[PDB]
RNA sequence: GGUUCGUGGUAGGAGAGCGUUCUAAGGGCGGUGAAGUCAGACCGGAAGGACUGGUGGAGCGCUUAGAAGUGAGAAUGCC
RNA sequence: GCGGAAAAAGCGGAGCCGUAGCGAAAGCGAGUCUGAAUAGGGCGCAUAAGUAACAGGUCGUAGACCCGAAACCAGGUGAUC
RNA sequence: GAAAGUUAUAAAUGAAGCGGUCUGGAAAGGCCCGCCAAAGACGGUAACAGCCCGGUAGUUGAAAUGGCUUUCCCUCCAGAGUGGAUCCUGAGUACGGCGGAACACGUGAAAUUCCGUCGGAAUCCGGGAGGACCAUCUCCCAAGGCUAAAUACUCCCUAGUGACCGAUAGUGAACCAGUACCGUGAGGGAAAGGUGAAAAGCACCCCGGAAGGGGAGUGAAACAGUUCCUGAAACCGUGUGCCU
C-alpha cells in the first residue's frame, strides 16, 4: 500500500508483511480479546456490609415467644430497615487473559481488518521541531483524518505525544504498546514506517 | 514464685485420662526457700532443687 | 466496538431461581418441598448413605507406597522415526526436540509402533521388544 | 480452597485406564471357617465399583 | 415452504424472551421542555412498549455488546 | 516474577495436564497381574485427543437461598430492688 | 558537627471570543463565523463553556522549620604465611527415664524441638545429624549474642481512582451523633438532606385578638412563601352523569 509524508505528498509505496497485515481476520477471537481487555480495566472496588459487618445488632430485640411480634434475632438482620445486605458486591478482580496464541491472532486480525477497511495510513516520518498542537492539527488535515485516530510512532519523537495530547479523539502510542482495545477504540490507524518495522518484528 | 537462679516456674499442659480426655494442669518447679547471697547481702529466696544441685551458697 | 458479536453458543444467560412462578423456578426454587435438601446449607456430606455404612468402610485398605518408586519417561519407537538416519539419539536430544519434557527417573524405550530408520539410541532402560526392534532395523542400543 | 481427596477412599480404590474404580472385596479377614473355598477364591479377586456407587463417590476421589 | 401427528398439568427438567441499574462504542432527543408524575377508547402471543395531552423544570433514550445489589402480595417480615 | 500506565506486549517452561498400561510392591511394558502354566480369567492395547481460556449446569469448602430458637462458652457490669 | 543540593510545609505567572444571530428569566444550548492548545483537568458562573471566573499545561518561587542525598569534618582500625610439642573451642549442659507439649505426625516402629521432675556424658584419639536402632559413609560443630532488605498491617497525611452508594442506600452518623432517648451500670442507641439564579423572604389595603386567609407587589414560577424541587398510593372530602 501507499506511503505518504507529513505534508501529505506520496513517497512511493511500502510492503506490509502479509503474515501480520494480510491474514483473514478472526472476528470471534477479536471479540473475545476485546471483552477480556475491557474486563481487565475494571477496578472492582465495590463492597457492602453483611449482617456481621453492620454496627451493633448483637442482642435479640425481644423474647422469642409471648409478645405477639414476629420472632427476630438482631436489628441488623437483612429484612430490617438499616440491616445487613444479603449478598451484594464484594471486592474482586475481573481480569483474565486468553492464551498467548489467541492474543497474537487478535492483534494480527484487527490490524488486517484496518488494511481491508483502508483505515491504515503509513507515514514516512512524523516529527515536530517543538511541541505545537496547531501543527499536529494541520498535519491531520493534510493526511485527511477528521475522525478519531491512533498514531503509532517509534523514532522517539517526544514532540509528537505533546503536540497531540490536547486533541480529543487522537491517541499517540509507542509501537511496543499497540493493543487490540486501543486499535478497536479508534477509526483510523496512522503508523510511521519505522513503527511498522517494530510491529512486524514482534508479530 | 520463680527460681532466682534459673527462672524455673509454673508451666501449663494437659492431664490425660486413659481414654485420652484432656484437662489443663500445671507443672510447678521444685522451688525451695533458701538463704543465699546473689547480691552481697544474704536473703531468703526461691531456688529450684535443680539449681542447688552442685554449687550454690546456702 | 458498537457491533460486537461473541461467537454463537459461547455465552448463555445464567438461570435465576426464586423470581416468580412463570420462570418455572419460583417459590421453592427447584428444591421441591421440605426435608434436609430444601434447607439453606442443607444436604449430607459427599459419600454419606444416611447411616448405612458407606461403601469405602465395607471394603479393606490395600497395599503400600514405595519410598524408592522409579517412574520412567516412556518413548515408543514410532516417535524415533522423526530423527534422521544414522543419528545418535540421547536423552538430551530427546528433550531438546521436545519428545520428553521431564525425564522422570530416566528414559525407557518401549516397542509400541515400528521403527524404519537405522539409529543409535542411548536410554536408561529398553523393553526386550524395543531392543530387538532397534537392532532388527540395523541400530545399536546403549544403556547409560 | 482446593477440594480435599477422601483419604479413606484413596487407600482402598485404584483408578483403571478407562477411568473406572477398582476395589477389593469385603469379607476377607477372619471368619474363614464360615466361607467355602469357592467363596474364598472369588473374594480374593478385585472388583469394580458399581455404577450406582460410582455416581455417589466420584467427587471424593477426583485426583 | 408443505405434509403428518401433536399443544390440561403440581414437584421438576429443557428452551426462548421481557423489563430494571450501570459500562463501552455508535448514533440521537432535550428550556420550541429531559427524567419523574397524572390521564386516555393505542400496539405486541406474554413479560411489556408507544403516542397524545396535563403537571414538572434538567436531564434522558435508542442500537450492539458487557456486568449485576436485576423484578415481591404473603415471611405473626422491617421502617 | 521482571517490564510497564492499577496498561498491552515481550520475557519467565519452574510446574501442571495429556501422549501407556498392569501390579500391594520389586518390576515388567502393548501388555501386565494372578498362576507351576506356553492355560483361563481381571484391568489395559488393538477401536490416539488432548490442553488452555471463557460461558452455562451441578457439586465441595466457606454463614453458602433468607429469617427464627431454647441453649453453650469467654471477658466485663450489677446487693440504690 | 558543618556546607552544598534536593523534597515537604505558603505562593507566583499563565494562551485564546464582551464574535454575530435565534429561543429564552438567564445562553455555556441551536444556527453561522473565528481563535488558543506542552492548556479540550475539574469546578463555578441565571440551562450544557478550551477562549467569562477560579484554574489547567508549561515555567518560576521560600525568610523559617523538618526530612532526605552527597561531600567534608569528626571517630575508629593490624593481616598474610609456616608448623601440630602442649593448651583452648560454651556442664548440671547434651542426653536418658517419668509426665506433658510442639512438630502436618493423635505414642506410635517415632527420629526432630520444647517444658516440669529426677538421673546425668564426652569434651579433639572429641561431639551432633542423615525419621526407632547399630555399623559404614557423608554433611555438620550445639549448649553465647547481634544483624538491613524482600513480608504483615493502616488510627493517620498527600495526590488520585472506581461498569462502588445516592438520603429506608452509603458509615450508627450527608443534618451540632455516639447526640437525643433507654438503662443503677456495663451497655444499647435513633430520627432528621433540597425556597429561589438572586431574598428580590410578600411595602400597602382588607377580615381576624392572633393563627390563617384574600388582594396588591417580587419572581421565569408563590399551586417556589422560611422547611418552602418533584409530589405516587393508602386515607379524607366537595361536586355530579348513570343506578339504588
Ligand atoms: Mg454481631
Ligand atoms: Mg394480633
Ligand atoms: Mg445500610
Ligand atoms: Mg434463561
Ligand atoms: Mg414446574
Ligand atoms: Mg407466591
Ligand atoms: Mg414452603
Ligand atoms: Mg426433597
Ligand atoms: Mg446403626
Ligand atoms: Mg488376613
Ligand atoms: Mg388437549
Ligand atoms: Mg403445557
Ligand atoms: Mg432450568
Ligand atoms: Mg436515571
Ligand atoms: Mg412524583
Ligand atoms: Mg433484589
Ligand atoms: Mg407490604
Ligand atoms: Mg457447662
Ligand atoms: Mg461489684
Ligand atoms: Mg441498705
Ligand atoms: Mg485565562
Ligand atoms: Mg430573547
Ligand atoms: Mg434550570
Ligand atoms: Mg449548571
Ligand atoms: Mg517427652
Ligand atoms: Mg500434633
Ligand atoms: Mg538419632
Ligand atoms: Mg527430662
Ligand atoms: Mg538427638
Ligand atoms: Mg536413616
Ligand atoms: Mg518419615
Ligand atoms: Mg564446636
Ligand atoms: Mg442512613
Ligand atoms: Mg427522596
Ligand atoms: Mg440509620
Ligand atoms: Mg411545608
Amino acid at each position: 500500500l501507499s506511503l505518504l509524508k507529513q505534508d501529505g505528498t506520496n513517497a512511493g509505496e511500502i510492503t506490509l508483511n502479509d503474515t501480520v497485515f494480510g491474514i483473514e481476520p478472526n472476528e470471534k477471537v477479536v471479540v473475545d480479546v476485546i471483552l477480556s481487555q475491557r474486563a481487565s480495566l475494571r477496578q472492582g472496588t465495590h463492597k457492602v456490609k453483611n449482617r456481621s459487618e453492620v454496627r451493633g445488632g448483637g442482642r435479640k430485640p425481644w423474647r422469642q415467644k409471648g409478645t405477639g411480634r414476629a420472632r427476630q434475632g438482631s436489628i441488623r438482620s437483612p429484612q430490617w430497615r438499616g440491616g445487613g445486605v444479603v449478598f451484594g458486591p464484594t471486592p474482586r478482580s475481573y481480569a483474565y487473559k486468553l492464551p498467548k496464541k489467541v492474543r497474537r491472532l487478535a492483534i494480527k486480525s484487527i490490524l488486517s481488518s484496518k488494511v481491508n477497511e483502508e483505515k491504515l495510513v503509513v507515514l514516512e516520518g512524523l516529527t515536530f521541531d517543538a511541541p505545537k498542537t496547531k501543527e499536529f492539527a494541520a498535519f491531520l488535515k493534510n493526511i485527511s483524518v477528521d475522525t478519531k485516530a491512533l498514531i503509532v510512532v517509534a523514532g522517539e519523537s517526544e514532540n509528537v505525544e505533546l503536540s497531540a495530547r490536547n486533541l480529543q479523539g487522537i491517541t499517540v502510542i509507542p509501537a511496543e504498546s499497540i493493543s487490540v482495545l486501543e486499535v478497536a477504540k479508534h477509526d483510523k490507524l496512522i503508523i510511521t514506517k519505522a513503527a511498522v518495522e517494530k510491529v512486524e518484528e514482534v508479530l | 514464685k520463680e527460681c532466682v537462679i534459673t527462672g524455673r516456674k509454673s508451666r501449663s499442659g494437659n492431664k490425660r485420662s486413659h481414654a485420652m480426655n484432656s484437662s489443663k494442669r500445671t507443672w510447678k518447679a521444685n522451688l525451695q526457700k533458701v538463704r543465699i547471697l546473689v547480691n552481697g547481702k544474704p536473703k531468703k529466696v526461691w531456688v529450684s532443687a535443680r539449681a542447688l544441685k552442685s554449687g550454690k551458697v546456702e | 466496538l458498537h457491533e460486537l458479536k461473541p461467537s454463537e453458543g459461547s455465552r448463555k444467560e445464567r438461570n435465576r431461581v426464586g423470581r416468580g412462578t412463570g420462570s418455572g423456578n419460583g417459590k421453592t426454587s427447584g428444591r421441591g418441598h421440605k426435608g434436609q435438601k430444601a434447607r439453606s446449607g442443607g444436604g449430607v456430606r459427599l459419600g454419606f448413605e444416611g447411616g448405612q455404612l458407606p461403601l469405602f468402610r465395607r471394603i479393606p485398605k490395600r497395599g503400600f507406597t514405595n519410598i524408592n518408586r522409579k517412574e520412567f519417561a516412556i518413548v515408543n519407537l514410532d516417535v524415533l522415526n522423526r530423527f534422521e538416519d544414522g543419528t545418535e539419539v540421547t536423552p538430551e536430544l530427546l528433550v531438546e526436540t521436545g519428545i520428553i519434557r521431564n525425564e522422570k527417573s530416566g528414559i525407557k524405550i518401549l516397542s509400541n509402533g515400528n521403527i524404519e530408520k537405522k539409529l543409535t539410541v542411548k536410554a536408561n532402560k529398553f523393553s526386550a521388544a524395543a531392543k530387538e526392534a532397534i537392532e532388527a532395523a540395523g541400530g545399536k542400543t546403549e544403556v547409560i | 480452597p482446593k477440594m480435599k481427596t477422601h483419604r479413606g477412599s484413596a487407600k482402598r480404590f485404584k483408578r483403571t485406564g478407562s477411568g473406572k474404580l477398582k476395589r477389593r472385596h469385603g469379607f476377607t479377614s477372619h471368619m474363614f471357617a464360615n466361607k467355602s473355598q469357592k467363596q474364598k477364591r472369588k473374594l480374593r479377586k478385585s472388583a469394580m465399583v458399581s455404577a450406582g456407587d460410582f455416581k455417589r463417590i466420584r467427587q471424593m476421589v477426583a485426583k
